[PDB]
């Protein structure tokens, strides 16, 4: 039994080991006492103002629509405390730990975004923080593992299965399953077992109910698009929740096309990846013919997650949110674009939801309309990965 | 077939409890899993437990995902663990086979067809290891239609709304992991729910002893066997003899 239904039509669910069930509906019934409770709310706004930052610019972008009849607006999550949208999120997770009583935190993290997020919510709200980090991505994300450290969690290699973040993210289950009553699995995305992709979504929606605020104040009225890019998608659903139910809005999520869809190396799984089960949901997976769990592939780190979460499924399967995929020369260009046009460097994961703006404009550039990306990162982290691919190029 | 029941009878009748390993089919490869096997029943296993190596065995702990990496390491597949599990049925005709899986293998070319799977090569039993019973009704539903008990875990955190939902729905036996061990036992009993295996931490003939002494039909040992293996990788030899060996104590732990 559960208090809120665990799926988004056929997707999602709570597939996990019968020891950890009572884990979740604890989680589950705390997030919806906290939910009603107007101290728990204005703690988390409180956190969220004066600690995080918010509420974050919503940039109408001149230079680099000019000549078209596109309007651009970023929303500037990429000056977020931690300069991603994760930290919203954390925030109110840590804030649910400490409502159970709990004085530890344990997560999971590939690319180190989520792992930095959870280590530094856990120094301000004085939580003990372990993060699952697979062996191949430690070796790979040394400035993240230095900054988990820095804020005093302990990082923990995973050598079993890939070495990489699935095999991390199970690491984190078998860990809570055994310490769940001191301690509060920090979930890194809309996704996993209910209730995470409803709380991660509600600990998200500040990003879409700011948006629309700003784009009522500035345009007097509401956007013909949003836009958001897609690992596990937590910030596409932080943007899209609050216009869900303006159905003139259009809510598009961009999953990294790698290589090309067609050269099999990418993570649009949405449209390309079999549903299974796995992570404790009912989603599409990245999976060999015969149901092993294998790895995506994108440019960008923070999009290189192997499944999705199932309210995009639920909200892709309905007609209700559009989704596509940008491949890493596409990324790249709109990274490049934006640097030299508007003076801002993007997350290279957020640049696969601005490359699919900059296409929308492009191909038909007398086509009015008022598009909003998430401008989900800072991309001063991907100075080095864009420098290597321009010298190689011979740029 | 029957052939849980059929077992139970039989302990029964002479007192005795279960005992059951536990390997990875395929590890450390095809053939000498299959000696491995075949070395567990001639020592006195009662009744086998079968993982199929998965590439995310989120309930499984280091012994078992090295045992996992073991199999894949030799190119191991559902489709050849599936071979293997009708060979076994075919030299050994009473021994109930029961199978942990994960449930991404389960669903992934149906559930429906999954079992039927099992049934064709004479399984048993399947528990999924990442299935609550909250979410189990197709994965029952499949079982029965399929002549396959659905094995159901009760965890050291249960509570009584589940043991009456583990007692309604399992069948063959039920899975403990260790409201002490005699008040689970006991409700269990209670509620008419399958006869319980003790699963938790058997490593040892005085484990086996104490979880039939507690009222338990039996014990499995849930990773002891695959530790033997990963010992002795390099002298299948010994690792046979060392299998035999554990396996005669453990089940002599059993007899009345
Ligand atoms: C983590 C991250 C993402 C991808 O994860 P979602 O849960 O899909 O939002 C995208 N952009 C940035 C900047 C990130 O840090
Ligand atoms: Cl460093
Ligand atoms: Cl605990
Ligand atoms: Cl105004
Ligand atoms: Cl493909
Ligand atoms: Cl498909
Ligand atoms: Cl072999
Ligand atoms: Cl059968
Ligand atoms: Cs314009
Ligand atoms: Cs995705």
């Amino acid at each position: 039994t559960t208090l809120l239904n665990p799926y988004f039509g056929e997707f999602g669910g709570m597939y996990v080991p019968q020891i950890l069930m009572p884990a979740l509906n604890q989680l589950e019934e705390a997030f919806v006492s906290a939910q009603k409770d107007p101290e728990f709310q204005a703690q988390f706004a409180d956190l969220l103002k004066n600690y995080a930052g918010r509420p974050t610019a919503l940039t109408k972008c001149q230079n680099i629509t000019a000549g078209t009849r596109t309007t651009l607006y970023l929303k500037r999550e990429d000056l977020l405390h931690g300069g991603a949208h994760k930290t919203n999120q954390v925030l109110g997770q840590a804030l649910l730990a400490k409502r159970m009583g709990k004085s530890e935190i344990i997560a999971e993290t590939g690319a180190g975004a989520h792992g930095v997020a959870s280590a530094l919510a856990s120094a301000l709200l004085g939580l003990k923080c372990r993060i699952y980090m697979g062996a191949k991505d430690v070796e790979r994300q040394s400035p993240n593992v230095f900054r988990m450290r820095l804020m005093g969690a302990e990082v923990i290699p995973v050598h079993s299965g890939s070495a990489t973040l699935k095999d991390a993210c199970n690491e984190a289950l078998r860990d809570w399953s055994g310490s769940y009553e001191t301690a509060h699995y920090m979930l890194g995305t809309a996704a996993g077992p209910h209730p995470y992709p409803t709380i991660v979504r509600e600990f998200q929606r500040m990003i879409g109910e700011e948006t629309k605020a700003q784009i009522l104040d500035k345009e007097g009225r509401l956007p013909d698009a949003v836009i958001a890019c897609v690992g596990g998608g937590s910030n596409a659903i932080g943007m899209f929740a609050d216009f869900i139910n303006d159905t003139s809005v259009g809510l598009i999520g961009v999953e990294p096309g790698g290589h090309g869809i067609e050269t099999g190396e990418h993570g649009a799984l949405l449209k390309h990846g079999r549903v299974g089960i796995y992570f404790g949901m009912k989603a599409p997976m990245m999976q060999t013919a015969d149901g092993q769990i294998e790895e995506s592939y994108s440019i960008s780190a923070g999009l290189d997650f192997p499944s999705v979460g199932p309210q995009h499924a639920y909200l892709n399967s309905i007609g209700r949110a559009d989704y596509v995929s940008i491949t890493d020369d596409e990324a790249l260009e709109a990274f490049k674009t934006l640097c030299r046009h508007e003076g801002i460097i993007p997350a290279l994961e957020s640049s696969h939801a601005l490359a699919h703006a900059l296409k929308m404009m492009r191909e038909q550039p007398e086509k009015e309309q008022l598009l909003v990306v998430n401008l989900s990162g800072r991309g001063d982290k991907d100075i080095f990965t864009v420098h290597d691919i321009l010298k190689a190029r011979g740029e | 077939m029957e052939r849980y029941e059929n077992l139970f009878a039989q302990l029964n009748d002479r007192r005795e409890g279960a005992f059951v390993p536990f390997v990875t089919l395929g590890d450390p490869g095809i053939e000498q899993s299959l000696k491995i096997i075949d070395t567990l029943i001639d020592a006195g296993a009662d009744a086998l437990e079968l993982g199929v190596p998965f590439s995310d065995p989120l309930a499984d702990g280091p012994t078992i995902q090295n045992a996992n990496l073991r199999a894949f390491a030799a190119g191991v597949t559902p489709a050849q663990c599936f071979e293997m599990l009708a060979l076994i049925r075919e030299k050994h005709p009473t021994i109930p086979i029961g199978l942990l899986m994960y449930a991404n293998l389960v669903f992934n070319n149906g559930i429906d067809a999954f079992y039927a799977r099992c049934e064709q090569v004479g399984v048993d039993s399947v528990l999924v290891a990442d299935v609550p019973v909250e979410e189990s009704a197709p994965f029952r539903q499949a079982a029965l239609r399929h002549n396959i008990a659905p094995i159901f875990i009760c965890p050291p955190n249960a509570d009584d709304d589940l043991l009456r939902q583990v007692a309604s729905y399992g069948r063959g036996y039920t899975y403990l992991l260790s409201l002490p061990l005699h008040h689970l036992i006991e409700k269990l009993k209670e509620y008419h729910a399958a006869p319980a295996l003790q699963g938790f931490g058997i490593s040892s003939p005085e484990q086996v002893s104490a979880a039939v002494r507690a009222g338990a039909a039996g014990a499995i040992s849930g990773s002891a066997i695959v530790k033997i293996i990963e010992k002795n990788l390099a002298s299948p030899k010994q690792m046979l003899a060392e299998l035999r060996s554990f396996v005669s104590a453990m089940k002599a732990a059993s007899r009345a």
